[PDB]
């Protein structure tokens, strides 16, 4: 999709859901959304780089990424699926102020993003990093995505 | 404009029979007014004098009036509208005795005007002239209009072939014929103009003698009498119908000339060597009939000016176009054959050749691509490198490949076979000096819209290749190198400012680990460049998202320059050119001061950069001289500890007067200098700009 | 080049050989001596544009917000309503007398029009009011709408002493009871501060009856009507924060009508369709004060041939001024599609000739006549402040010059209170900090005898408005002020921009304005449980001297 680096949607102001099917290689760095984008649905897609906000929150933490991995720990029963796992950020080591601040970073890359849908994927090459909110509403739909191992839910 | 002069014209055509009182007389009116002031064009004087003499309605009077007053023509007047009065002109016959007759006053008015416009007629094609020629001398048999072809005759016929035993014949047979009254007269200067066309012609001379007269009235008759007032108009109506073209001054002068021919009447593939052409303007008439004997030593051994020598090398570019290039070309193929012999040294000498040969080939491009691709070869490196550096200045930054644009993969592999030349031969900087050349014409690949990401990908493997530790070293190295570097960033800078051109924009992202030897590097102009190239990228990359590899980098150089600068804080960050801070504190209790008070803070700033150290002192020395405070510098170098302990010595002077006015402390001086470098033109007021504005508490004094 | 003088250099006419005319000097340039040319008489421009540009967002933070619609006030220092506090309202009502509010009631027929006549109509009927209100005090017992009556009138009152003259004050209310009840100075009777304080006292009257009437929860029109005859004076100005609020229930009660299109229906009742042709012009009233209360504060906005002319003729103004906060740029189509609206609007102002035997067709020719000055001059200094057209310059200097003899027109013919009027302030307080901005970087003639007569005629206004008279006095002197440290200090440039200390006084001077319209620090002290370097050189010295000297918090009460 990013064939020539960069790929943006500013100048389609009224957009509000973009769909990619049938596409081997899609990085979520490279596009560029408008301001109304609110939803994303890709189907059947080979490889999906997801937006790169490991080290945002590492930065902020402080902490090592071998420390970190002991920081998280292990209503969903309604929709849990056996492919991936489900993983939080402990509560109690971050503290209620520290604990914002992470929210606020991971949107940054979620400005307006209200639905997202992952459908026949085969790869992600990163840690896949969703807020709360849009978790909780049952609105993070990763179907099919036996080969996906976890998901962090911020 | 000129279709209503169609229409009057029409007018008298479409209607016939009607006799009208005064509506005829009208429409004649309104084509007297109309006549001069839109032209008549020959294509209306062609239906015009065919309805003369088609309708007789009209008095034959009226006829000749129309013929001497409207019959001022602007147009071409081409051989068909005399045709068409050559077959008005005759008188009538057996054969010819139902067509109708036209009146001969009224043929004499018709001879009479084309012979006041014979400057305007075509340039002949030099084939029915000869039937024209012949016609008009049969018609020149008739006695009502002997007098007014007579002139005409004179004029036409200039060349001996147009002088015809058969024309004599009936010329002089006229003058000798009793009943015209005129022949004689007319005959004597057709057979004076005739005389000076072939030579001499005794058999001409006899001729003038048997028909002379008392000359009296063959000086009238040498004289031509056209009427001032229909060439006066006729001069005005040519320049409007067509501006720039039958200049009035010389339509009047044209008529003079043939006018004067007659006064001096009485007083008087066809091949053509090249190697005798010497006017251009002779060329023009001998372009259809140039031909080039095959001479391989002239034409290209010896302009504005007129001489052989003057087309010298329009000789070696008109046979390009009589003949369309080709490799197998006696020109090209002897450029070549002298190259092939210069390098060799079987030549005499080759520096002479060069400068002629490198300008044909600066031009030719197809030419100079034959040229480069048989030449550009280790082997005929290895004969001489001064030769091949020669060829290398003229030909390369003028040469823009389209044959096969393959001809990337092929420098690739000859560059690095000069570079890997240089490495075992021990330096001789002729690396350097043949990647320049080659950087000018990187740019003229990217000035052409084709094959811009084909001439940026070939720019970024000169980077690595010229970012070596042999080539390229802050301890031994050359100038050359970095003077090669510091065009190439220019390159991509201008790049930047230009939105014609939509590239891919990681062929103007510089490698991430590639800018740490330059920012390593302490020489003071390539710290230049880069402040340079950073602030242009800035510009850019506006659109792109906060996170992204593109921009990550950028503003990684942004942090780590400013802390390297002015900021002073490398301890405090986390890495500093891909190097962790610490790795920097270890060299430096190794390091010996004599008095070490502040031992980190003197290394890393603007003063404490040797690139930057001694133009830091160079300033302030300039300061002093112009402020005349009362105690000078006397250190060589900036830092903390020489600044206090300044002011500490003289703190019983420093109350009263201290220093230059307008700094209270070193903290302030670091800065008082850079205004000063901001402030003057220098190849470092870059360095200051670029500080400028990501120094977030000196942007707050500036406007938004 | 550039070539004005054609004078030779005054050093390099000792030895005037050649003179190239360059700047500063071929001869010096020769000579390589700048220092020299200096010296001389001798007779930059990228920083002028920059400025003009920002000068949009500092006269709507200063001037807009900031002087007027700007309140500064603590609750714990301010003591709370209590019983027995509210004599004070009392007393002031015992002050009237019955024959003294009828001679208030004869002034307003012929000098208050065009004003009331925009609302209340006519006040032939409210002559029964006021026979009926002196009745009903007698009586104990009382009724919503009586009150409603009663709260009307006292609205009037305080609209007709703003408006009439001193001279007039003195033979109608007598000035010695209110001495010992306020404790100011005997000296003074009615020259300034003793009619301003007795303005807001009887303001406050009209409010406090609301209050008793508890207008909470009965609605009535007459809330509204109340409302935009208090407009007519100064109070929305003293009170930011009281108008906003009362204007967001105007609004509530306005729009429980529900009327779609206010033109009068023929299968409607004749009364029923007269009724809704004099709501017309309600609401046009209404949606005028929204765009003149326009603020941060009031979130809530609401979007007889004289009165439809007036009402769209601000709408003319409000395309202006909307691109004044923003920082786009407008289109130059619509930027000067005005100006061929602006000349037609202003042959109809004309086209009622006049009639001298009345004051109310004066008043309102003045009115009109001051709208269309006011925005032809932000139309033309539109062009200047983005444009900078050529032409603009010398039409902006004109049609200053016509509000400028305008006002002092109407001192010499029984006109004294026309100049009362509460946006006469808001039409010059925009064109004297223009030109003072103006001429602290562009030197001409033509605006320094512009700027003499600006400041002369702010202290010849009448002393009736008080605190914001002194307020922009004050806003001027420091404008006036920056021009010494402008010149005195030698511009920086850098290559790209410029760097002086006046211009971190300009952008430090919005930023203050902004932090007292912040309402984050009062959420958190509202909540009550969730509250407890490389600086250059030299420049620090000379803004903070300026700043301790003058500081923007003086303009805020």
């Amino acid at each position: 999709i990013s064939r020539t680096g960069l790929a943006d949607f500013t100048r389609w102001d009224n957009l509000q859901k973009l769909v990619l099917s049938r596409v081997a290689y899609i990085d979520l760095n490279s596009i560029v959304f408008p301001k109304n984008f609110k939803s994303l649905t890709m189907k059947r897609v080979s490889k999906i780089k997801w937006w790169n906000i490991e080290e945002n929150i590492l930065k902020e933490l402080k902490v090592d990424k071998r420390t970190f991995k002991s920081l998280y720990i292990k209503f969903t029963k309604f929709f849990n699926l056996r492919h991936t796992r489900i993983k939080e950020l402990d509560k109690s080591e971050i503290n209620q102020i520290t604990y914002l601040r992470c929210q606020a970073i991971v949107w940054l890359s979620f400005r307006t993003l209200n639905h997202i849908k992952l459908q026949n994927v085969s790869e992600v090459f990163n840690n896949i990093i969703v807020p709360r909110a849009l978790f909780d509403s049952k609105r993070v739909e990763i179907y099919r995505c036996e080969k996906i191992s976890q998901v962090l839910v911020i | 404009m000129s279709l209503i002069l169609d229409d009057i014209i029409l007018s008298l055509t479409n209607a016939n029979e009607r006799t009208p009182p005064q509506a005829l007389k009208t429409t004649l009116s309104l084509l007297y007014e109309k006549s001069k002031q839109y032209g008549l064009s020959s294509p209306q004087l062609q239906a015009l004098v065919r309805l003369l003499c088609e309708t007789s309605i009209i008095d034959t009077v009226t006829k000749v009036y129309i013929v001497e007053n409207c019959f001022l023509p602007d147009g071409y007047l081409t051989k068909e509208l005399l045709l068409e009065i050559i077959n008005h002109l005759g008188t009538p016959t057996v054969f010819s005795r139902y067509r109708i007759q036209t009146p001969p006053v009224l043929q004499s008015a018709l001879c009479k005007w084309l012979v006041h416009v014979y400057f305007l007629f075509p340039v002949h094609s030099e084939r029915e002239h000869n039937i024209s020629s012949s016609i008009w001398l049969h018609l020149w048999q008739f006695s009502f209009l002997q007098k007014w072809i007579t002139p005409l005759v004179i004029w036409q016929a200039t060349t001996p072939v147009d002088v015809k035993p058969w024309k004599l014949s009936i010329i002089k047979r006229c003058a000798m014929h009793p009943g015209y009254r005129d022949a004689p007269g007319s005959a004597t200067l057709i057979l004076q103009r005739f005389q000076c066309l072939v030579g001499a012609s005794s058999q001409i001379t006899e001729s003038i003698i048997t028909i002379n007269c008392n000359r009296k009235t063959l000086k009238s008759h040498r004289n031509l009498k056209l009427d001032a007032h229909f060439l006066s108009i006729l001069k005005r109506i040519l320049s409007r119908a067509h501006p720039a073209n039958f200049p009035a001054d010389t339509v009047q002068n044209t008529i003079d000339m043939y006018l004067s021919e007659i006064h001096q009447l009485g007083a008087d593939d066809s091949t053509v060597s090249l190697w005798d052409v010497t006017s251009l303007e002779q060329l023009a008439q001998n372009w259809p009939q140039l031909h080039i004997p095959n001479d391989v030593d002239y034409m290209m051994k010896p302009r504005k000016v007129m001489s052989r020598d003057s087309l010298k090398h329009l000789y070696s570019s008109i046979i390009l176009i009589k003949n369309s290039r080709d490799e197998s070309s006696s020109p090209y193929e002897w450029c070549i054959w002298q190259l092939k012999r210069c390098f060799a040294h079987q030549i005499e000498t080759p520096q002479e050749v060069i400068p002629i040969i490198i300008s044909v080939s600066s031009m030719d491009n197809k030419l100079s691509s034959r040229i480069i691709q048989t030449f550009c070869n280790l082997k005929y490196l290895k004969l001489d490198e001064l030769t091949l550096k020669k060829v290398c200045g003229g030909i390369l930054p003028l040469w823009k490949p389209e044959l096969i644009s393959g001809t990337r993969e092929f420098f690739v592999k000859f560059m690095a076979s000069i570079f890997m030349w240089s490495t075992r031969d021990g330096n001789n900087c002729t690396f350097s000096e043949t990647c320049f050349y080659v950087l000018q014409m990187i740019t003229n690949w990217v000035l052409d819209d084709k094959l811009i990401a084909l001439g940026l990908t070939l720019l970024h493997d000169m980077q690595s290749l010229l970012t070596l530790d042999k080539i390229f070293n802050n301890a031994t190295s050359n100038r050359f190198s970095t003077m090669a570097f510091i065009s190439s960033l220019d390159i991509l800078t201008q790049l930047s400012k230009q939105t014609k051109s939509d590239y891919a924009i990681q062929y103007l992202i510089v490698g991430p680990d590639i800018m740490n030897k330059v920012f390593s590097s302490d020489d003071p102009l390539l710290l230049s460049a880069a402040c340079r190239y950073l602030v242009a990228t800035k510009n850019k990359l506006m659109q792109y998202p906060s996170t992204n590899k593109f921009v990550r980098m950028q503003n990684q150089y942004i942090m780590d320059l400013t802390n390297y600068l002015y900021r002073n804080k490398v301890l405090s960050s986390k890495s500093l050119f891909g190097v962790s801070p610490d790795f920097f504190k270890q060299i430096l209790e190794n390091l010996y001061i004599p008095t070490a008070d502040f031992k980190n803070a003197k290394f890393f700033t603007i003063t404490g950069i040797p690139a930057l150290s001694y133009i830091c002192i160079i300033i302030l020395r300039r300061l002093e001289t112009a402020e005349n405070t009362k105690i000078k510098f006397t250190s060589g170098i900036i830092n903390e500890e020489t600044f206090n302990n300044f002011f500490r010595v003289h703190h019983d002077e420093i109350g009263q007067h201290g220093w230059i006015k307008g700094v209270n402390n070193i903290h302030d001086l670091r800065v008082k200098i850079l205004m000063h470098l901001s402030n003057t033109a220098n190849p470092y007021r870059d360095i200051a700009a670029f500080l400028f504005t990501y120094l977030k508490s000196l942007s707050k004094y500036s406007v938004q | 080049t550039q070539l004005k003088s054609k004078h030779p250099c005054s050093v390099c006419t000792r030895r005037k050989v050649k003179c190239d005319r360059m700047i500063p000097c071929g001869n010096c340039r020769k000579r390589g001596q700048d220092s020299e040319c200096m010296k001389s008489t001798k007779l930059s421009k990228e920083y002028l544009p920059d400025l003009l540009l920002f000068w949009q967002n500092y006269e709507y933070w200063i001037t807009n917000i900031g002087l007027y619609k700007t309140k500064q006030r603590d609750l714990t220092r301010t003591p709370a309503n209590l019983d027995t506090d509210t004599e004070e309202c009392m007393f002031w009502m015992n002050y009237l007398q019955k024959d003294q509010s009828f001679q208030l009631m004869n002034f307003a027929m012929e000098n208050l029009g065009a004003l009331y006549f925009g609302s209340i109509g006519d006040i032939s009927e409210l002559y029964l009011r006021v026979e009926q209100y002196w009745d009903r005090r007698a009586d104990k017992n009382h009724s919503v709408d009586g009150k409603y009556w009663d709260a009307l009138i006292w609205s009037v009152f305080t609209m007709c002493i703003y408006y009439m003259p001193v001279e007039k004050l003195a033979e109608i209310f007598s000035v010695y009871p209110l001495h010992e009840y306020l404790g100011s100075n005997k000296r003074l009777n009615w020259e300034d501060g003793m009619q301003l304080v007795m303005c807001q006292n009887f303001a406050r009257c009209s409010l406090f009856q609301l209050k008793q009437c508890d207008f909470m929860a009965h609605p009535d029109i007459r809330l509204v009507q109340a409302y935009l005859i208090l407009a007519t004076t100064t109070f929305p100005y003293d009170e930011p924060l009281l108008a906003n609020s009362l204007l967001t229930q105007c609004i509530h009660t306005f729009k429980n009508f529900h009327v779609d299109d206010f033109r009068p229906l023929l299968n409607d009742d004749p009364v029923e369709s007269i009724a809704k042709v004099t709501l017309g012009r309600i609401f046009y009233r209404l949606c005028g004060c929204d765009y003149l209360q326009s603020g941060p504060r009031k979130p809530i906005a609401l979007h007889n041939s004289t009165e439809v002319l007036y009402w769209k003729i601000i709408s003319l103004d409000r395309d202006l001024d909307q691109y004044l906060n923003k920082s786009s740029k407008p289109p130059l189509k619509t930027l000067d599609a005005i100006r061929r609206e602006l000349d037609i609007f202003q042959y109809k102002v004309d086209s009622l000739e006049e009639d001298f035997r009345s004051n109310n067709s004066r008043f309102q020719k003045f009115i009109a006549l001051f709208q269309i000055s006011t925005v032809s001059w932000k139309l033309f200094k539109m062009y200047l402040i983005y444009y900078d057209t050529a032409d603009s310059l010398l039409k902006v200097i004109h049609y200053s010059k016509v509000i400028i003899s305008l006002i002092v027109n109407n001192f010499h013919a029984k006109s004294e209170f026309f100049n009362r009027h509460p946006m006469v302030m808001q039409t010059i307080t925009r064109v004297v900090s223009f030109i003072s901005f103006y001429q602290i970087f562009v030197e001409s003639a033509a605006v320094k005898q512009l700027l003499v007569d600006l400041t002369e005629l702010t202290a010849n206004l009448p002393t009736i408005f008080g605190s914001k008279l002194d307020k922009l006095v004050y806003l001027t002197e420091r404008l006036s002020k920056l021009k010494l440290l402008w010149d005195k200090v030698q511009l920086l440039d850098s290559g790209d921009s410029f760097y002086h200390p006046v211009f971190k006084i300009l952008q430090n001077d919005i930023k203050i304005i902004e932090l007292k319209n912040d309402e984050m620090f009062s959420l958190i002290k509202g909540l009550g449980s969730l509250v407890p370097n490389t600086e250059p050189s030299d420049f620090r010295t000379i803004v903070e001297e300026f700043q301790s000297e003058y500081n923007i918090s003086d303009i805020l009460s």
